[PDB]
């Protein structure tokens, strides 16, 4: 349960596949619902069980409630700490755009990575996780734009 | 189906990082299945 960013892997008959990424903070593992669908996660010799989740937000937490509460300030550049399959973690700085919805504006990053990068954290200048990468849209030219998806710390 | 996690790094901001990507302003809707779509 050590703090940090983690790959989410599946092993079948021979070899592993990276299906996503997540954040360990305050003893809770945070990822996007579509990465695990709530399946239990092996961590070393231990097992992490789903505690909370929401399909519409596309989020899930393990071991306890959602802990990430930093918010994009609507103004500043952010960094995607991308953890792509088969590649070392790397920071990519960007100025978010906006998903304008009937329920308010959501920051959104125009950065395109493999599906198994889902759950990679998006950071503010203090290194706080302001959301997770990977629930988004494909625009007319084929490019991808991800919401900065953040949960509520109850 | 063995699903498992493995550490990939520390969560820190990188000074003097590569800056890329545009800043699109998109009208979108979110359905109850958690899918965003562009509004026509
Ligand atoms: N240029 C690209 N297509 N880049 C994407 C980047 C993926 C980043 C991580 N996120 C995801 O995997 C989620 C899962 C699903 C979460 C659902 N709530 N995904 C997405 O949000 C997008 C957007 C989307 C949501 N709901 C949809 C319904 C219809 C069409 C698109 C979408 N989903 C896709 O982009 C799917 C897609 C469509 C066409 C071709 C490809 C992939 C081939 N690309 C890859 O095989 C790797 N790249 C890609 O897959």
């Amino acid at each position: 349960t050590t703090d940090g960013v983690y790959r989410v892997m599946t092993r079948r008959l021979l070899g592993s596949t990276q299906v996503g990424v997540g954040v360990m903070q305050e003893g809770v593992f945070h990822t996007m619902w579509h990465v695990t669908k709530g399946a239990a996660l092996r961590s070393g010799e231990g097992r992490l069980d789903p505690y909370w989740g929401d399909v519409k937000q596309d989020l899930v937490s393990y071991c306890g409630p959602w802990k990430l509460d930093a918010a994009w300030d609507g103004l500043s550049e952010v960094q995607l700490l991308a953890v792509p399959p088969g590649e070392r973690a790397k920071n990519i700085q960007t100025l978010p755009g906006i998903f304008k919805t009937k329920d308010g504006d959501i920051g959104a990053v125009a950065l395109d990575y493999p599906a198994g990068t889902s759950g990679s954290p998006i950071l503010d200048k203090c290194g706080r996780v302001i959301g997770l990468y990977g629930n988004g849209v494909v625009i007319k030219n084929g490019s991808y734009v991800s919401a900065i998806t953040q949960g509520k710390r109850e | 189906v063995d699903m498992y996690i493995e550490r990939a790094g520390d969560i820190t901001w990188e000074k003097d990082a590569e800056v890329t990507g545009n800043s699109p302003r998109l009208d979108v809707a979110l359905d109850e299945s958690g899918d965003f779509s562009l509004v026509e």
